[PDB]
RNA sequence: UUAUGCUAUCAGGUGGAUGGCUCGGCUCAAGAGCUUAUGAAGGACGUGCCAAGCUGCGAUAAGCCCGGGGUAGGUG
RNA sequence: GAGUGUGACAGUCACUUAGAUGUACGCCAAAAGACCGGAACAUGUCCCUGAGUACCGUGCGUUGGAUAUCGUGCGUGAAUCUGGGGGGCACCAACCUCCAAAACUAAAUACUCCUUGAGACCGAUAGCGAAAUAGUAGGGUGACCGAACGCUGAAAAGUACCCCGAGAAGGGAGGUGCAAAGUGCCUGAAACCUGAUAGUGAUGGAACGAUACGGCAUGAAAGGAUCUCUGGCAUGAAGGA
RNA sequence: GGUGGCAAUGGCUAACCUUUUAUCUGGGCAGCCGAAGCGAAAGCAACAUGUGCGCAGCCUUUUGGCGAGGCACGACGUAU
């Protein structure tokens, strides 16, 4: 969150840079597919180790998979199948940013999750 | 001065990058001088030496405001139509203390009928207003 | 002389007087003071702090040493505090107590508004300056425009009137500037479309507000820079049947 | 009109001023009337020496129904007894008031030569 | 095959200018404005699994407890 | 439709924004109650109303304060409503004005460690000394003086395997990546240094060039195609065999 | 100085208020300058043109006339 308040890029850039991490944890959102949103009242939620996503820019697009991780300081994730191969030819993760990602399926194992979406 | 028309010139219109150097360079700081070397300077800018006359206090001395027979005739009847004189049957009554001048001088012609009440009056006004058919009332 | 009045479909439906700060004499270079007075008076304070380059004791090893006379730290050859030397102080900077505001009388001032107001009724002018419109100048709107609360309906007013022409070339010719405005805030040079005159605060205030290049404003917040952005006169406006009724004595 | 007069005409600011001196010099060219030429050069001398006449001037100088040009402004110091036209560059609203009152006209450069383009006539006032 | 050299260009090295970017600086405006013997500010020393500096912390030592917001990651 | 991030320029991808919500402890706070109490006049051989104080002499500082600023060292030193002080030298008189020598008292005002905002500000030799493991490294016994150093890439995908090499150096080969950009890695100028190419060169004279004419090399683009070369013909100023 | 606003019925506001975040719009006559000078002061206090020449411009018989501004007098206020 910043405020129109300070229309600066300083302060934008220093306000995301040195977000705090429960600021850092709404830096994952995503569009939600058509159906989530509609049967949500939201047009975006968090992104989450484990629920399905649809990459739909980079090198990736249309790919459907799990998170399969999260880092909140680098404002990452890690699908399942969103890899590079190194020169070993072992396969690594690409991570992605979550705004270039699509929510097709939510994981709902925790009761919060509901309200951590909305309200 | 223009620095962008001297950007190249070395030394900045100042003649010798000898010059400009500091109040040598002008004589002294300020009016400086006004005895032995800026005698003349000080005679052409009023600064010569020497002390004239006395002051009275600002307590007792007082100048006063003026205005013209001159003036009051040729604007009286403005000053009339924005209400401060009035025609007493051709008659112009002005006062001067809602005016604002405590002296009314007799500079120019009075053409009219023209009463008019101050604090003072030069003679050649009283004169001027008694042969233009008006009259001088002092401000008791 | 007289203006026609168009209604929200943009159909004349009567006439009105144009009061007399409509044929007011075209004084560009009035304009130009009266913009540059405004730009001037909104300028802001800067300059380095008090002893930038200063807070050194540096002083002169003075001759006998093959070095210049230039003042050097106590316990060091490295130069300090004079404007040539690396770290030193800036010669002749900004001053904050510097003063940029500046004065136009009011006489003047006013003069200079009725006549970027006269040089908005000129069509040839406005389209000089830059506008894409089609109506015919000076447009002049019934007073429901100005009771009309969402930027849809300011969008079918203009559509109507043949105006969104001038809007739309403004947002598609909004651009990120060259330079250092970018980082300093000012990454977009911004296009002036539309300039909508209201008679005292209404929604079409907040209407209108996020039109692109449209500025909509009230005869009391009405000025130079406003009337000729740049200092250029020719301003596409939308007159209200109130702010005409209202700019009778505005500025005489 | 040479490199003077084009720094003059360059250095003058007012759009009404600069199409003055151009028509101004145009019709003493078309006309073969010097007075419009003058007057275009009087213009494109400095504005710290425009002509400010006052109403007295007028009134001590002219006649009934005396035909005045002056290349500046009229202001309303003094009266004005008979009726007098006068094109001027621009006026005082007093001035304007007295000679509307005493019966002149206040025209101004443009329609006094609309009016008479020979220029037959005309005093010039400063 | 004229060496040692000279002049110009080209390729490369060194170097870190230029350009672009910048979480920094500076100035101005609006707020807000005391604290410590119930031991302050500041400093020393210690404190991390591998930890030397800074930062935080104080032998309960990059930390412990309670309530609220936040919710799936965290371990400056 | 302020802006920032997101693999290149984003109102509609994300955070936001406009606009609404909520908020513990606190802070202000109206209705309505409890409480000490306030204000006029008449009468007057009545009582009280600030002391080393006010004033003054003299010395000094300070002040625009001038014989007429304020301070305080020494000396001196009153009066009590029928009173006392002031009205820019002193005194006399008239008139006007006040009541000191005891005490408190919000607001309008100053400032910027700090918070927020903004900026015709600087953009890494600039801007704070410090874009900081910066009052640090370092210097001085000390008071104190005081630096330099930003940037791979979209993603480490940060080069597998092989050969040489004493090698956990390095090189070659081979890969990754749109691009090596190969870790003090964006761009990568000049000085300086290494090599190549063009010209010249061991009989040669020096402000390193300008101009004209030649040799050699080059002359793809951005320069010419009645343009370049070589001639003829017509007209040809000054001049003129 | 160049360019402008207004103009003797003159010009401009300062602080400050109005900001709806420094702009801006509208106020704000306190004050300053001009409007009468001379004189140390007390004090007193002047031409809305009496005359001549004359540029531009206009008229004209091309020689003259009128002639703003300008120039030269005359007159007057005050100090000595």
């Amino acid at each position: 969150m910043i405020a129109m308040v300070s229309k600066q890029p300083r302060k934008q850039r220093k306000a995301r840079y040195a977000a705090p991490l429960h600021i850092r944890q709404k830096f994952m959102g995503a569009r939600l597919s058509e159906a989530l949103t509609k049967e949500y009242g939201t047009r975006s939620a968090a992104v989450i180790t484990g629920d399905t996503v649809k990459v739909m820019r980079g090198d990736f697009k249309g790919t459907e998979g799990k998170v399969q991780s999260v880092s909140l300081m680098d404002g990452t994730i890690t699908v399942d199948g969103v890899i590079s191969t190194k020169v070993d030819g072992t396969e690594v993760p690409r991570p992605l940013n979550p705004s270039n990602v699509m929510i097709t399926k939510l994981e709902m194992k925790d009761g919060r999750r509901a309200s951590s979406i909305k309200k | 001065m223009d620095t962008k028309k001297f950007r190249g010139s070395r030394t900045c219109g100042g003649g010798t990058h000898k010059n400009r150097r500091g109040a040598g360079n002008r004589g002294g700081r300020g009016k400086a001088g006004g005895c032995k070397h800026h005698f003349v300077r000080a005679m052409m800018r009023g600064y010569s030496y020497g002390k004239h006359g006395f002051k009275r206090p600002d307590e007792v001395s007082r100048d006063v405001s003026i205005v013209n027979v001159g003036e009051l005739d040729e604007l009286a009847s403005y000053l009339v139509e924005e209400g401060l004189a009035e025609v007493k049957d051709g008659a112009y009554h002005i006062n001067l203390e809602n005016l604002g001048i405590e002296k009314v001088l007799g500079s120019g012609r009075v053409t009219k009928n023209l009463v008019v009440t101050s604090e003072e009056f030069s003679a050649s006004a009283r004169e001027k207003i008694e042969n233009a058919g008006g009259s001088c009332i002092d401000a008791e | 002389a007289t203006a026609k009045t168009i209604d929200l479909t943009g159909k004349a439906v009567g006439e009105v007087e144009l009061p007399a700060v409509f044929d007011a004499d075209y004084r560009p270079d009035l304009i130009k003071k009266a913009v540059l007075a405004a730009q001037a008076n909104r300028l802001q304070p800067y300059g380095p702090r008090l002893y930038s380059g200063m807070e050194t004791s540096a002083r002169g090893w003075g001759s006998g040493r093959g070095v210049s006379h230039v003042p050097r730290l106590v316990n060091s050859s490295r130069a300090a505090r004079v404007p040539h030397a690396k770290g030193g102080r800036r010669a002749h900077p900004p001053k904050p107590e510097a003063d940029r505001s500046e004065k136009v009388n009011t006489k003047e001032r006013r003069y200079a508004i009725r006549s970027a107001i006269a040089a908005t009724t000129d069509p040839t002018l406005v389209s000089l300056r830059g506008h894409i419109f089609e109506a015919e100048l000076p447009i002049v709107a019934v007073n429901d425009l100005e009771s009309l609360e969402r930027t849809k309906q300011v969008i079918e007013f203009l559509e109507a009137a043949g105006l969104y022409e001038d809007v739309l070339r403004a947002k598609y010719g909004r651009h990120i500037r060259a330079g250092r405005g970018k980082l300093r805030g000012r990454k977009y040079k911004h296009k002036k479309s539309v300039l909508i005159v209201a008679g005292e605060n209404t929604p079409i205030l907040k209407a209108a507000r996020n039109l692109s290049g449209v500025d909509v404003v009230t005869v009391d917040s009405l000025n130079a820079e406003l009337l000729a952005p740049g200092t250029h006169a020719g301003r596409l406006t939308v007159w209200t049947e109130s702010a005409i009724g209202k700019l009778e004595g505005a500025f005489q | 009109m040479g490199k003077k007069s084009l720094v003059k005409l360059t250095r003058k600011t007012n759009p009404r001023i600069v199409s003055l001196i151009l028509t101004l010099k145009e019709r003493a060219n078309g006309d073969s009337a010097p007075i419009w030429k003058d007057i275009a050069k009087r213009l494109e001398a400095p504005s710290r020496n425009y002509a400010a006449v006052n109403i007295s001037k007028i009134n001590r100088h002219t006649a009934e129904d005396d035909v005045l040009l002056i290349p500046g402004k009229v202001l309303g110091a003094g009266l004005l007894d008979h009726p007098v036209t006068i094109a001027a560059l621009t006026f005082s609203d007093s001035a304007f008031e007295k000679i509307t009152e005493a019966g002149g006209k206040c025209l101004s450069l443009e329609e006094i030569m609309e009016a008479n383009p020979k220029g037959s006539g005309i005093r010039i006032f400063r």
